[PDB]
């Protein structure tokens, strides 16, 4: 605890994104000097879209585990400290987190096979969630320490709920589909923004981390809703430079996007 | 070194100005008045003051003019977006400089109530003020700072209310449907155009993909001008591995290349049976066949036809050959038959 090992978690996530990106380019370069893909890509297409009987099982199961994974983060965020040292067997939360991540890793591989374009699949917004969530876990299980990191990014998976419902033919009316999309976007952004504020405020300013503003995750949720509604009580506010820096950008695009969202939700 | 260039540039604009009196009162001219003459005071007075040098941020609103001079911006939306972005950023930075100067210097004639406040904290302060959030952690204490804040609240809030909503709107949503169909070895695909709605697509897909039919792998490509509604997008999602959609018109040769009509097995032109004017619907669909045949004559075309007397126009097309597979489905002829 004398020296923070947060860069080790960040370095692996950056390396995984960089290594995965160049391999696709390297494979294209390797394809210049150089079936299963005909069957697997078509087969994986129905698996992710829930067209086959086994495809719907995967679609429903990943829907449930996405909800359960976010709950695991909620109890994790309840910890007062940002970095903890503990063995894998000591805590059962880490074991269950590992159980959910291996499923999210094989599911990531399945979509990669079903992806028609490999370069854009790596650069899609969904893959960045996996890059900053899965590789951190193996680093934690290897170095034998845990860190809050960027674990709040699984809240971004809540915006695929309308896609899952449409795959199972649950939503049919256009109004119902539009309402579900807007609700998922508002909730996912609200929870993700709270996680960013919670991490930045608690960790403190980089490279010295002497100004740590103790702030509970649920208090951050109450802080964001006040900020979004332009109420600004001032009882809870950001003090760190990075906390204020992110708030400046959130006030620009977060309110602008939500300007046309709530009016078309109430009607 | 920068100011002597900004001084000769001021002289160049003075020569090019048709009217001299109105050139002296220009907003960009006042920026030169409070920037360069103070600079030559420092070289002589041997002391530096923050002063009003923050006015160089007002030069950011000349950025759209510079881009238009170089013919970089041509579209109206691109020009409008640059103008709104430059106006908002320059006002935001200039207002922060005014707050930073007034708060740090203190009230005139005593200068004993100075409030130590960083420039970047002022930048964070104005954006909170313009968003009408008002945390209250950072606020103005001097008389001048509050006086300028009162003036800013009247005009600065209007700038935020007009620029920010349009900036995101001008950027807009990405074109979800577009690009070129991916080429696959041994792939048999067809192109369906014409009346593409949730009514036509759902009935067509149920018939085309039926368990009682022969098991053949044929991808279906839909081309339409309007973006599909949420009902149609969900239908395409359930048929992701076999049904594909593109945005574009069949009469555009560029759009024909995107869907690869020349490699398509056949082209299907649906028709709007419940149309107000069958003559208009028939002839619009006839023009679609001409565009497809113009791109390549050796393409099988199947079209739905409302009235029979419009079949003569298609039969008179030099590239129309019934022996090669071209067929006309006449609704009136079959229904009355
Ligand atoms: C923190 C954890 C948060 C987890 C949940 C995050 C939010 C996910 C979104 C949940 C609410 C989405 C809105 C649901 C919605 O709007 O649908 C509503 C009705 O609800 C549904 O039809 C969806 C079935 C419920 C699925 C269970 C959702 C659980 C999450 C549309 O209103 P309607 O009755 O007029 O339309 C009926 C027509 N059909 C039947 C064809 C649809
Ligand atoms: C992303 C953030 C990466 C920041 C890397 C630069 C760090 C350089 C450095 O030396 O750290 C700090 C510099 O800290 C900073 O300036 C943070 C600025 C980052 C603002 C984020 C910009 C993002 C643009 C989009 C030096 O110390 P100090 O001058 O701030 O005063 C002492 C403060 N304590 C005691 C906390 C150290
Ligand atoms: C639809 C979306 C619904 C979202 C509901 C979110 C409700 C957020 C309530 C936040 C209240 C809060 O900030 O108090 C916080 C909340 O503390 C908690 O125990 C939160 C438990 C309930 C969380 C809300 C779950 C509702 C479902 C107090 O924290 P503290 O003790 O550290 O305060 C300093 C002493
Ligand atoms: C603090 C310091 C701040 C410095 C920068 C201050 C802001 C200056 C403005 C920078 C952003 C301007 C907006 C650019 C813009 O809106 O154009 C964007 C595209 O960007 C451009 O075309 C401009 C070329 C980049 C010029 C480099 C800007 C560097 C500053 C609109 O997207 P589009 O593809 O749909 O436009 C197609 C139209 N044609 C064919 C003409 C290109
Ligand atoms: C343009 C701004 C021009 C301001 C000139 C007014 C100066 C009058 C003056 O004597 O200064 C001050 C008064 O300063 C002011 O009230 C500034 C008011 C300017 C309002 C701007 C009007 C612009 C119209 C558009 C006298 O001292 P005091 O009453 O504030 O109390 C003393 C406290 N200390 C010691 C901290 C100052
Ligand atoms: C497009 C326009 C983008 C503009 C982004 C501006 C972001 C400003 C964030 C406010 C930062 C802030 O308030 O903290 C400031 C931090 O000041 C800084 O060091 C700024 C470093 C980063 C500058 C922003 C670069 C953005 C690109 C508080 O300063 P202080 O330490 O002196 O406070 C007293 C203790
Ligand atoms: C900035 C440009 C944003 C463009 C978004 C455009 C948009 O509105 O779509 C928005 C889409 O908004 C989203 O999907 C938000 C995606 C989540 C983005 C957050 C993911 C990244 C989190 C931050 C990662 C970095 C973390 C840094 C700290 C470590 C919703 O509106 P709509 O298209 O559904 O409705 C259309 C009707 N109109 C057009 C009127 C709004
Ligand atoms: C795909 C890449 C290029 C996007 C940019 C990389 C981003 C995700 C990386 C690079 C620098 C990283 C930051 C470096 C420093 C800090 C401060 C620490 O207290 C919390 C984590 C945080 C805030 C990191 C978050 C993730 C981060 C912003
Ligand atoms: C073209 C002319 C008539 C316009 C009005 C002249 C303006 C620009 C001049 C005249 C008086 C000047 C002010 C005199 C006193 C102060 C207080 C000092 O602490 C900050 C500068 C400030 C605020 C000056 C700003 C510039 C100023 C307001
Ligand atoms: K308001
Ligand atoms: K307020």
């Amino acid at each position: 605890l004398k020296v923070r090992k947060y860069w080790c978690f960040l370095l692996s996530s950056i390396f995984t994104f960089l290594a995965g990106l160049l391999v696709v380019l390297l494979w294209r370069a390797f394809a210049f000097v150089c079936t299963f893909m005909t069957e697997a890509k078509d087969w994986a297409g129905e698996l992710i879209s829930g067209q086959t009987t086994t495809g719907r099982i995967l679609v429903v199961l990943v829907f449930i585990l996405s909800i359960a994974s976010l709950i695991i983060y909620f109890v994790d965020a309840s910890s007062e400290e940002v970095e903890r040292c503990q063995k894998w067997s000591n805590n059962i939360t880490q074991q269950i987190d590992l159980a959910f991540n291996i499923f999210f890793m094989v599911y990531f591989f399945i979509r990669f096979i079903a992806a028609s374009d490999k370069l854009w699949f790596m650069l899609e917004m969904y893959s960045f969630v996996d890059y900053f969530t899965i590789p951190p876990s193996f680093v934690s299980i290897y170095l034998d320490r845990t860190w809050i990191g960027l674990r709040f990014l699984r809240a971004l998976r809540l915006m695929t709920v309308p896609d899952i419902l449409q795959y199972l033919n649950v939503l049919k009316t256009s109004s119902s589909i539009r309402l579900a999309q807007l609700v998922s976007i508002f909730i996912s952004v609200w929870l993700t923004a709270a996680g960013i504020i919670h991490l930045l405020e608690n960790s403190g300013d980089p490279l010295d981390f002497d100004n740590a503003h103790r702030l509970s995750y649920w208090t951050c949720v109450y802080f964001l809703i006040v900020t979004m509604s332009t109420v600004g009580y001032g009882d809870v506010y950001c003090e760190t430079v990075l906390g204020r820096t992110f708030l400046v950008f959130f006030l620009l695009v977060g309110l602008a996007i939500f300007a046309s969202c709530i009016p078309e939700i109430i009607d | 070194a920068f100011n002597i260039f900004f001084m000769v540039y001021f002289f160049i604009r003075f020569i090019a100005a048709s009217d001299k009196l109105w050139f002296m009162l220009e907003m960009y001219s006042f920026v030169d008045y409070f920037t360069i003459p103070p600079s030559f005071v420092s070289i002589y007075l041997d002391r530096t003051w923050i002063g009003l040098r923050f006015l160089r941020a007002l030069r950011l609103m000349t950025v759209p003019d510079i881009l238009q001079y170089l013919n970089v911006l041509k579209t109206s939306s691109s020009i409008r977006l640059a103008q709104l972005v430059s106006i908002f950023i320059s006002v935001w930075l200039t207002a922060a400089g005014i707050i930073h100067l007034l708060e740090n210097s203190g009230d005139p004639l005593d200068f004993d109530n100075a409030h130590r406040l960083s420039y970047w904290t002022c930048v964070y302060f104005l954006i909170v003020t313009m968003s009408t959030v008002g945390y209250g952690d950072v606020y103005c204490e001097t008389v001048l700072g509050r006086t300028f804040l009162v003036f800013f609240l009247l005009v600065g809030l209007a700038i935020f209310a007009s620029c920010i909503p349009e900036i995101i709107d001008l950027i807009g949503t990405r074109a979800k449907y577009g690009g070129t169909l991916k080429n696959e070895k041994g792939r048999r695909h067809i192109v369906v155009c014409g009346h593409i709605t949730y009514e036509s697509v759902s009935h067509f897909l149920k018939d085309f993909l039926h368990e009682d039919r022969e098991d053949v792998d044929v991808e279906v490509v839909f081309l339409h001008r309007k973006p599909p509604d949420l009902e149609l997008e969900g239908l395409f999602k359930r048929h992701f591995t076999t049904v594909e959609f593109f945005q574009g018109t069949i009469m555009n040769p560029i759009d024909l290349q995107r869907v690869k009509v020349h490699e398509a097995d056949a082209c299907l032109v649906l028709a709007n049976k419940y149309c107000q004017d069958p003559d208009a619907e028939d002839a619009a669909n006839i023009m679609r066949v001409i565009s497809i045949k113009n791109y390549s004559d050796d393409i099988r075309v199947i079209i739905q036809l409302m009235q029979y007397h419009n079949k003569a126009y298609l039969l008179n097309i030099p590239s129309w050959d019934w022996k090669q597979g071209d067929d006309v489905i006449c609704l009136a002829e079959l229904k009355l038959g």
